[PDB]
């Protein structure tokens, strides 16, 4: 339990998970879906995660 | 048995081919094997009275088993010569009482079990065997002592009349059970021909079978606490020291003899993993967890010795052994920390591997642009010749003259760039005349501390590597020339050469900020987190395939409209430097090159992206292409 | 099928730049038994 | 490009490197075999 927390980390991965993948943390989304408001939208077929990513980076 | 000769007599050449042959390794004279009075069961009347007496026939035959138990005839109860077969066999005499025969046969499997490591102790004394066998057979010494011993007192009982064949079969019962540990221990290094270090391997398995057994299990523990003692003094040797004292070839590593004269320099192929390497039957079962820390130790502080003068081990206590705790796994992390540690820092304070590698990204990679402004400014007319038409030694001088005014005349390994030749040209991933800018390449000397590093395998890459660029360089000089001797002023080849211009100059700009530079920072911080040679190694080794598989090079078919598009660059360059040459210095012909090439041209560059598309990061190679004001999008897309 | 495609993308490179290190020992090994 | 192809771009890479090192298998062995 040390060093799942001390060399890994996990109390402070499942308040990350909480803040974004389950959206708990309303700074991110709550400009993301602003930026990518666009893309949203825009069916880019085949548009994959690495032209993706940048949007993200920006986002932040 | 008979055997013997043959077993011995392979094992002599085994030894002595490998162990280098400068003094032979000695050998007991024939005496030795030969006489029987060494030996247990000495080899080449009764008189039974009816054999009436019954108590005498027990005091008879308790007599006679007290010379056979030492291996000695009696008179009533023998030993027969069958030693042939890998146990002994007695006679008793067929008159002998039932009952009383019986017991004797119950208790008869002792003479034989001592009978069988008397031979063991005997033959495995000999200088073939390795040291490992002969300290197994000298530790087992002591037990015939005490056998001997047991064996004098009870017949000194017997005079006094006070023992009887039933308090013989009680007082023999320890050593019923510690020969027999014994005897079926020896047989398992006859059948197993673990005549090497790999006899540790059956103790230290015995050893732990025998866990249930306390009374038993401390023989066995006495056995491989001795008989480890010179196999770990070679270890000692090997991990505290780049020495390897084998006197035969049993320990678990094993060198060869291999940067001799053939290869100084490593010359591209196989250095580590053949001058020292596993023996992998030779590995006593209880060390895999870190034969490697074990090789690794040993080779690092082998390159610190021929090198860097320094044999200083880190602390050098004894791995003494004991079963189940793990004093020799640390002793062999520390020795590994330690090794691993100094020649890092011998290949990192001094003959710096850092400023080696800074040196040669400002020329293959060609960071230091300066330098070739110059150089090849010289050395192009030189250069306009074809193979076998050019002066090396000129070209030399050449170099070392840019590398004057050039701020590259600041670094103290400047002087190790050579200039070479590659045939073969960029054709060369699977006619001669076409030369100078299609044959040139520079190269590095090496010496033996970073020769492990920078080595042709790296090296051929980096030339690869520059050749790709170098060419790029030169074209891209051809192309902006064109401006300069225009000043008719003729607008359709203005613009067509923007266009060419904007292609070379970009895959110019995407390889050195794209791969090369962001690779390196990532190399750079790879090396500094780096903590032995091993993942230093690995770290250069992939960012230089990083930095070559990324700049069009390993395309299974060189993704081959490039090596086109760079051909109709340098052919379109050369026909307007003619034209315009003789337009002033007819236009009916040089339309023609003005219309086959915005065609071929457009042809090659579409082809480039539609070949590229497979791949779909990568990506940026359209980005500053289909940035603004287009032009690749007169093609409507796949 | 559970692939991430992170997880694709970081093997296909794999594959090939190891293929490469590979294929590049095969034309100097040949001629240095033949030249 | 289509998810249906990376199972098999994957597949056929490494199969291209188990092609690719079926013959140097034995153009090292043919490196001791020739002396």
């Amino acid at each position: 339990l040390d060093v799942l927390n001390k060399k890994y980390s996990l109390l402070d991965h499942m308040q990350a998970m909480r803040r974004y993948l389950l959206l708990g943390q309303g700074d991110f989304i709550r400009h993301l879906m602003d930026l990518l408001k666009p893309e949203l939208v825009r069916p880019a077929t085949t548009l994959y995660q690495h032209n993706l990513t940048g949007i993200l980076e920006t986002a932040v | 048995l008979q055997q013997s000769l043959e077993l011995k007599r392979k094992m002599l050449r085994d030894k002595q081919n490998k162990k280098n042959s400068g003094q032979h390794l000695p050998i007991f004279p024939a005496w030795v094997y030969e006489r029987p009075a060494l030996i247990g069961d000495f080899l080449i009347t009764a008189l039974p009275i009816g054999t009436l007496p019954l108590a005498s026939q027990e005091s008879a035959v308790v007599e006679d088993l007290l010379y056979v138990l030492v291996g000695v005839d009696g008179r009533y109860v023998s030993a027969q010569p069958l030693a042939g077969r890998q146990s002994r066999t007695f006679l008793v005499d067929p008159n002998l009482d039932l009952s009383i025969r019986e017991l004797v046969h119950r208790i008869l499997p002792v003479a034989a079990s001592y009978s069988a490591v008397t031979r063991f102790i005997e033959e495995k004394s000999s200088f073939e065997y390795g040291q490992v066998n002969h300290a197994l057979a000298a530790a087992m010494r002591t037990l015939v002592k005490e056998h001997l011993i047991l064996v004098s007192q009870l017949e000194q009982l017997h005079r006094q009349g006070l023992l009887s064949l039933q308090k013989l079969w009680f007082y023999i019962q320890p050593a019923m059970r510690t020969m027999d540990i014994l005897a079926s221990l020896a047989t398992s290094v006859d059948k197993g021909e673990c005549l090497g270090g790999s006899t540790l391997s059956l103790l230290h398995d015995r050893s732990f079978s025998y866990t249930g057994d306390s009374q038993a299990q401390e023989l066995c523990l006495y056995l491989t606490k001795a008989a480890s003692a010179p196999y770990f003094e070679v270890l000692e040797k090997w991990i505290y020291r780049g020495i390897i004292h084998d006197p035969y070839s049993e320990f678990m590593v094993e060198e060869h003899e291999l940067r001799k004269e053939r290869i100084q320099e490593d010359y591209n192929d196989k250095y580590w993993d053949q001058r020292y390497t596993i023996v992998q039957q030779q590995i006593p079962s209880f060390l895999q967890k870190m034969a490697d820390k074990i090789l690794s130790t040993g080779k690092y502080l082998n390159v610190v010795r021929e090198c860097g003068h320094d044999v200083t081990c880190p602390v050098a206590k004894e791995i003494i052994y004991t079963l189940k705790e793990r004093a020799y796994v640390e002793q062999i992390e520390k020795a590994f920390n330690y090794a691993s540690k100094v020649l890092l820092d011998f290949l990192m304070e001094e003959k710096e591997l850092v400023a080696h590698l800074r040196s040669i990204k400002r020329y293959f990679l060609m960071d230091q642009g300066d330098f070739f402004v110059h150089f090849m400014d010289l050395a192009e007319e030189e250069l306009r010749k074809p193979v076998e038409d050019i002066t090396p030694p000129r070209l030399e001088a050449l170099l070392e003259l840019a590398l004057r005014m050039s701020t590259a005349n600041t670094d103290p390994f400047k002087d190790d760039l050579k200039i070479d030749l590659m045939p073969h040209d960029l054709i060369t991933q699977l006619e001669l005349a076409l030369s100078g800018l299609e044959a040139f390449s520079f190269d590095y000397i090496v010496k033996w501390p970073l020769s492990l590093i920078i080595n042709r395998k790296a090296l051929t890459r980096y030339q690869m590597l520059f050749r790709h660029m170098f060419y790029c360089k030169h074209v891209e000089r051809q192309l902006c020339s064109v401006w300069i001797s225009n000043k008719q002023w003729f607008a359709g080849a203005f613009t067509l050469r923007q266009r060419m211009l904007n292609f070379v100059q970009n895959i110019q700009y995407y390889m050195m900020f794209e791969v090369m530079e962001p690779t390196w920072h990532i190399l750079e911080k790879n090396l500094k987190s780096a903590s032995n040679i091993d993942d230093v190694l690995g770290h250069h080794t992939g960012f230089l395939d990083t930095c070559l598989k990324d700049c069009m090079l390993t395309n299974p078919e060189l993704l081959k409209v490039f090596s086109k598009l760079m051909s109709v660059c340098v052919m379109f360059t050369n026909c307007m430097q003619k034209f315009t040459q003789s337009m002033k210095l007819l236009v009916s012909g040089f339309e023609a090159t003005i219309n086959k090439f915005d065609k071929n041209f457009s042809a090659h560059l579409l082809d480039l992206l539609a070949r590229l598309s497979i791949y779909s990061g990568m990506a940026s190679v359209i980005s500053r292409l289909d940035f603004n004001g287009f032009y690749t999008e007169r093609l409507e897309r796949l | 099928r559970a692939r991430n495609m992170k997880d694709f993308e970081n093997q296909i490179t794999e594959l090939k730049k190891e293929n490469f290190n590979l294929k590049l020992r095969i034309y100097f090994l040949e001629e240095r038994m033949q030249q």
